């Protein structure tokens, strides 16, 4: 039974830290390529 | 399933030609667009000088040597004396745009070396100074190392980038090499990164495009000894708003 | 009702990437091993096809990898003295506003680019022998353009607009949530311009990299007293950065700072890594081989 | 008065605690989130961009010029390029990269790492090479006949200029303390070496000497634990 | 059930009015620049019909400047001094109650002619040196009428029916919320008149804009003390006003104020704008022009 | 005892916290709330209210006349007027202005300005203005031919005898913080500079002197931000 | 809703086994005495087949005897002094931290070799005449690898990542939940083997049983102060170990240990049975014959 | 803020309260938890397992000797070969037991004992003997005629070399306390004395003496109340 | 009316005492044999 993530004031920065959204989009900068290489694939044939 | 190592980039009336070319970098995946309604705050109708401003501007080529250290430039202070873009960027207090930054370092299959071609946002210039109190020169850099034009400046301490970060990680950027055995040319399209919608051209450079020998560029004697660095870079996506009296800097 | 909200509260752990089973390749143009760093790309090999894997069902947690886990840790970001004894008998300080003057809190910052984030500011006050006597504090938020005071009974600790927490130094310490107050849409570690227009063509140049919309004003601290009090209180703030975003990587600061606002090294620039005997050395011993 | 009872950790001061706070901004709205490209929101995806191993970590060597891996025709066979150790954490060539400095924010570490070898001699330069990990237990090779029987890659120069050794989370324990030596040994990771499989083949006029550039990164079952505070950076004095 | 309620108070974000995009105009008849300033009336001229002007969907917290959010926020409105020490032995001291005394609450105030609001009264009182030992205080509330205490043993310290709190200086601050008391609609900080009827001849004229219908008592604080305690304990009452109705604004007050109760400023006159050189001289240097 | 912990910030008085207080008066009904004409709920709508521009705020100025542009009969042509920054909290024109009063009670502030000029001449009293506004970057505009590269109308003087010159919100950032001087120039609105278009033609036997009254305001979209404590009275003791 | 999870939240009593009625048994062939201990079994003999039992409705509760209930118990883990007095004026001490130090955690500890638990940790701190003045600590927790501080002023007291608490010692004692933190699924208390690879030929041998898994960092305590205090302040750490899973339980501890992370025992060998005079001997007087 | 009132209880540390705390890593994810055999959830499961009664714990006897209950050929007949008693937590042989010592983490005890005794002597030894269990207040039997009278088993050594008697829960409370000794003799569990029924009959060039070893463990019905601290091994220093 | 056993951190480990699941085997310490022998049977024939 959990109680927590409850804001007490109505500003809603007050609130606690936002530790429910992991997301993990690697891609942007260990493939930030236009040409979509294969792994199997020569990069560069 | 692989990347064809020839290439033409098309912008304006200018296209870019190369046979022997890695890839694309599509800076954080993100290409150059126009600034959303939703992201704008300046009222103002933004001008959009399509073909006149995004198009390939080559400007500048720096010879590699054997004991160079690699050269930067800043975006849009590259830019800012060259052409339409040049005088929209004068003419009006804010501007945004992307760019294509087409790096050429082309050498004979007897050449060797590398050059690694990063963009970098905000790259702020440190200064390499002793110990010393507030009030020295040398704890800051001149304006001719923080905006160095259309030549670009050449590195200091390319180890740490003139910016006390390691050269080692700066492929966290968005990078190419330039591999004589294996391409010629470098291609980055960088979207306009900001924590503003649109900002001034003149005061604020977005990016740093530093082009620095990893592996030194080694030949035998009768190869050609002057090796070219060139840098074409083209705006994508240019708009200029808040029109006033052309201010130069 | 909202009794579902409360109960999907814990965080759920996010598994790493499992292995799968691979076995051996003998054939032709399928190379998964051969890469083309000039790309700009990581490479896209993976474990499967270059060694024989087995099928690992990874359980290891990446959750706390976040950039709000990685940052949602009060650190320092300034000591404030409060002088009021000697030769200081102000009873009061103004503090410029800045996270990037101590070492810790500041390497994580510049790890971003931007970073758009509230925060938790605690205020961690005493005096010198870590006593803390009751005795009343004020720390007034003063914004850019606030009038700062100039002694310890100006009027402007009327507090009128500006926040301001009244705390005992025997108190628990004060602890207030600050929202993301910047003219930006995110706060500019590196700012690869000048502020103002002009030629910039001073010995100096102090004001290269000075971002004005990260300038968040003065922490203005003053004992609520009527004359010297003859002790000096130690205010540490501590700011721990929630709801965060980050933007643009950047390379972990390898020299040491030098200055606070600059990113400014020595001339003896010091190597990223520690230096070895030879590129053919190792120092791990390992066991005594069966057969050399 | 509804009845309440404190309970120990009252007015504690705990650095790590995600709980709430008094507004002192009411009714603060910020200022409107735009787009801004580049936005990373886990540090794993910053450990696996690939970034320059400094394997040439010697005395004398300085500058760009730690990145390089001298690579020479050689006059024997079954010579010995290079070596470094693979603990992401430990004084060496990984402080160089995104991976080994994320980690020293961690104290345990786990998954599979990777470096990418480039080779960045003239296109008339070929040869290949034997790119072994040793996994712990052993200490460096002496031989290449003894650094085959680890994981290893035989590395042929070409068009694709960069090859990929993956060092498989080869473990006892699901985790590797970021900390090494001493007991600390206990977590070796092991240790990668780069032998002269053929020889550095050239024609005549070409350079004799190259350089293989090292890119470390982590795979993507990398896993990081326990956030601590780093020990590359320290400070004397407040920044002023 | 309620908890629909409980859902929806949070702040929400009431945007500013948006850009709409406008193109040229060349015609006549629609003159929309060309105002009459004479009616009394603002200009209706907006963005888009002076300028062309693109679509700016604002989305910039106007919630702010609301006369609630500007004025609830606690600002000092009186110092009392319960003098136990020295000449003054008496351990008490009874207040009028005027929330007129100090500038930042009063010029925030007279923003507005009448304002109806309740307040939450907080009491910070400490010694000189800003210690809080534990000294019990007795902050009563004397309404108009009741009968104010001359002592500090005097009977009406025996608070039957007067508001009374009871708070040692160590305590936090002692906190009450105090209802909109007067015999008006509304408080008035601008009364054009007089409280009484007659001729109003005297050469001082101390009558003139004094409403009894703001004249809300007495706020008597004793040290709960048998004899004197040799300290002076210094009372800053803090407001805060919530609830808040204000009728007919008007200008923020200029002239530095003189008096706690009337409007009087010095004969030296000061400009409410700062002088400058020439009417056609602007101290901003911009950058440097292309062509001169 | 129901088991609490106590959290920092406890027995602390923000001054901007809005929390619940004891009632010091059971069960008081106040005095009934009857309908008073004109009631202001928010501070924007004072700040779209025009009010006079001090533009004449120079030295030897006094009164009443500070609040007047003098505008007369030019012997050369492409003549100044007058200039003003539109800076709404910087010492200057605009603190006389209900806006540029309610600014310096804001840090930040948005939106479109608004000055309506009316001219105060006599009937027979022609001539044609322009008044423009220049966004930041540039200096006051030397000529008229400078000046009209920038936001600007020209203001024809007739039977409606006032204009409005909007300043357009011409920003970078989405707010401007109200300080202004040294770094804080980054957030400089602009200067509005009026330009004498043709001449100003009276008849004979009529003024050759009359006044333009600036009436500045705020447009529709004006937004302020992050409320702080002006300093426009200062108070070196209790009012008594 | 979820109310039925917090009804079913007391402890239920789970009883003994009931003793069945049973009679005498005259045959061949059905042996429940008989057992054969070679097996490595206990007797599965029960006291209905031994003797004429009755039936008891046993009601005792065996919930108590649980791995829970006999080890959710906080101990004594460590007494840290903070020495800050005389020869040793350093006001900080780094601790390593080791549960194995004293005897009654130790021994429990020891009965099972792996025990994966999550731990709440106490700090009960006074100084030497056990008063507990208001001064400020700074309770760290340094993890392996994390920089240890080498003063009360060092850079690593930010804690800009690492676990800190600030208490007075005032305030009640500080408690803060520890999660199971071991790179192996559970801790170690007896590890049959060596760290590291090698010859472990060393005169001493101190590496024996010493797994690193279990070395879970230091605990760094600072007085918050800027010069020294004067005053040496112990710290009692008590670990209550919860969500405990043990397994592979041991013979409890008979010898008197001698250091912290090695069994190691006296020559003098204690029995575990004190001596009796006789293997033919108790002494149990109970009362006087009917008929001797 | 909600009203509430602080109880007594407030402020202490009670070193046996199940309570919560906050936690010092936010987001800690621990090591997966892989199965390990031999996992003991109750302390009553190991106290039912049979472990060496060290019943010779005489004086001159050392080491793994006193385990051993000697038992030889007699010359007489109805002989007493060893007595103990039966108190789990008394010192004596009881303390050699896991059920003896898990008892002195207890203050009261409940449920049947059960001492296995085996006998270690030659195939061809044979015998007969009379284990006893005399229940309270009665002294240790002076003859096997007074000790037949309580609960006890004639065991017969063959094939089966063990033997069970279980010691019935035999008390007047519901509980028996682990404390002996004074009047703690109230709980008093018994004597068990083992008896020479027959002889101990050997063929020649036959070891005349050998051992039962004695196993006492706990039965299914065993129950343990209110954890105390055992009184078994004392410190005086923090081991170092 | 029992109101405990509440979790109020976001993190797991900060619960109280799991103090619900008393559970009992001890076959695999008292019998851990292969063959499993019945009570009236002598074990070993
Ligand atoms: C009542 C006391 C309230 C405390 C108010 C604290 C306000 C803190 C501002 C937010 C901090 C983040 C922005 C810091 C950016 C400055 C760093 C720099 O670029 O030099
Ligand atoms: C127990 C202590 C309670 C405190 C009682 C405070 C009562 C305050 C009265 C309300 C304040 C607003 C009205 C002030 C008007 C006087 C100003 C004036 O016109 O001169
Ligand atoms: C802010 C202060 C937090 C306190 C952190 C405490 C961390 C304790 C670690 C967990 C204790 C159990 C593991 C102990 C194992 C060591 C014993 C050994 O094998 O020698
Ligand atoms: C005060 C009552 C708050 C109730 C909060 C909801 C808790 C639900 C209990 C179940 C926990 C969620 C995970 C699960 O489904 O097992
Ligand atoms: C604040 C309200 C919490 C309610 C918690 C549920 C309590 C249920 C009451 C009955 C107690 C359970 C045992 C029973 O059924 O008798």
């Amino acid at each position: 039974i959990n109680f927590t993530n409850i804001n007490y004031y109505k500003d809603s920065y007050a609130a606690s830290a936002s530790r429910q959204d992991f997301a993990q989009d690697p891609a942007k900068f260990t493939r930030p390529v236009l040409d979509a290489i294969r792994e199997a694939a020569a990069p560069l044939q | 399933g692989y990347s064809d190592r020839v290439a033409q980039l098309t912008v304006g009336n200018s296209t870019i030609t190369t046979q022997e070319a890695a890839n694309i970098v599509l800076s954080y995946g993100e290409w150059p667009e126009y600034c959303p309604s939703t992201d704008a705050t300046a009222v103002d109708k933004p001008t959009r000088p399509d073909v006149s401003v995004n198009r390939f501007y080559t400007l500048s080529t720096k010879s590699w040597k054997t004991e160079s250290t690699g050269w930067y430039w800043k975006f849009p202070d590259v830019l800012n004396d060259t052409g339409v873009f040049g005088q929209n960027a004068q003419f009006h207090y804010l501007y945004r745009s992307g760019f294509c930054m087409h790096v050429q370092c082309n050498a004979s299959k007897f050449h060797q070396g590398a050059l690694l071609v990063a963009a970098i946002p905000e790259f702020v210039i440190a200064a390499s100074s002793p110990a010393t109190k507030p009030n020295s020169q040398g704890l800051y850099p001149d304006f001719a190392h923080t905006n160095p034009g259309k030549d670009g400046q050449e590195f200091r301490d390319p180890y740490v980038l003139d910016a006390g970060i390691p050269l080692s990680q700066a492929l966290i950027f968005p990078h190419q090499w330039i591999n004589l055995r294996t391409n010629n040319c470098a291609t980055i399209i960088m979207p306009y990164i900001n924590a503003l919608p649109f900002d001034s051209a003149l005061n604020h450079s977005n990016f740093g495009l530093v082009v620095i020998p990893i592996s030194p560029l080694k030949y035998c004697n009768g190869a050609t000894t002057e090796v070219p660095i060139t840098l074409t870079i083209a705006p994508l996506n240019s708009e200029f708003s808040g029109l006033r009296q052309a201010i130069k800097q | 009702s909202a009794v579902s909200a409360l109960a999907d509260t814990t965080i759920s752990r996010v598994t790493a990437a499992n292995t799968a089973a691979s076995t051996h390749s003998l054939g032709t143009g399928r190379v998964p091993a051969l890469q083309a760093a000039e790309t700009g790309a990581s490479s896209n090999s993976s474990d499967e096809n270059l060694i024989e894997t087995r099928c690992v069902m990874n359980r290891n947690g990446v959750n706390e990898a976040s950039v709000e886990h990685f940052y949602s840790r009060a650190g320092l970001v300034g000591v404030v003295e409060v002088k009021d004894s000697g030769t200081s008998l102000d009873g009061y300080t103004v503090w410029p506003i800045d996270v990037m003057g101590f070492v810790q809190q500041r390497r994580k910052l510049e790890l971003s680019t931007y970073m758009r984030f509230d925060a938790e500011f605690t205020f961690v006050s005493n005096l010198n022998n870590s006593t803390t006597p009751g005795m009343l504090l004020q720390y007034m938020y003063v914004p850019p353009g606030a009038p700062k005071p100039d002694s310890r009974k100006s009027y402007q600790w009327q507090t009128a607009t500006n926040p301001s927490v009244f705390a005992k130094l025997s108190d628990p310490p004060p602890q207030v949530s600050v929202p993301f107050m910047s003219p930006a849409t995110a706060y500019q570690w590196f700012y690869d311009g000048y502020p103002t227009f002009g030629e910039h063509k001073q010995a100096t140049n102090l004001q290269y990299g000075q971002c004005p919309n990260n300038m968040m004003g003065h922490f203005a601290i003053r004992t609520v007293s009527e004359s010297t009090t003859g002790k000096n209180i130690h205010v540490r703030v501590y700011m721990r950065i929630k709801h965060v975003r980050a933007w643009v990587p950047r390379p972990l600061r390898s020299q040491a700072y030098m200055v606070k606002n600059y990113p400014t090294y020595s001339q003896t620039i010091t190597n990223t890594a520690t230096d070895r005997a030879s590129i053919t050395t190792t120092d791990y011993e390992g066991g005594v081989p069966a057969s050399p | 008065g509804f009845p309440t009872e404190l309970k120990p950790g009252t007015n504690q001061f705990l650095t790590t605690d995600d709980g709430t706070s008094p507004p002192i901004l009411p009714g603060f709205e910020p200022t409107p989130l735009i787009h801004i490209p580049g936005e990373f929101t886990s540090l794993l995806d910053l450990c696996q961009v690939e970034t320059i191993l400094e394997v040439n970590n010697t005395t004398g060597t300085t500058g760009v010029s730690r990145l390089l891996i001298p690579v020479r025709a050689q006059n024997n066979v079954d010579q010995l390029c290079a070596s470094f150790q693979v603990d992401p954490g430990r004084n060496g060539p990984w402080q160089s990269t995104m991976v080994g400095q994320i980690c020293r924010y961690y104290t345990q570490w786990s998954g599979s790492l990777k470096v990418t070898f480039m080779f960045t001699g003239s296109f008339m330069a070929t040869g290949k090479m034997l790119i072994a990990y040793t996994p712990p237990g052993s200490a460096q090779p002496t031989t290449r006949e003894a650094a085959m029987l680890g994981t290893h890659i035989v590395w042929d120069f070409g068009l694709q200029s960069s090859v990929t050794l993956v060092i498989p989370w080869i473990s006892n324990t699901h985790f590797r303390a970021v900390k090494t030596g001493g007991v600390y040994d206990y977590y070796a990771t092991g240790i990668v070496t780069i032998w002269y499989q053929t020889n550095f083949v050239v024609p005549p006029d070409t350079p004799t000497e190259a350089n293989i550039i090292a890119l470390g990164a982590a795979q993507k079952n990398f896993t990081l634990k326990l956030c601590k505070d780093t020990d590359e950076i320290q400070q004397t004095a407040e920044y002023q």
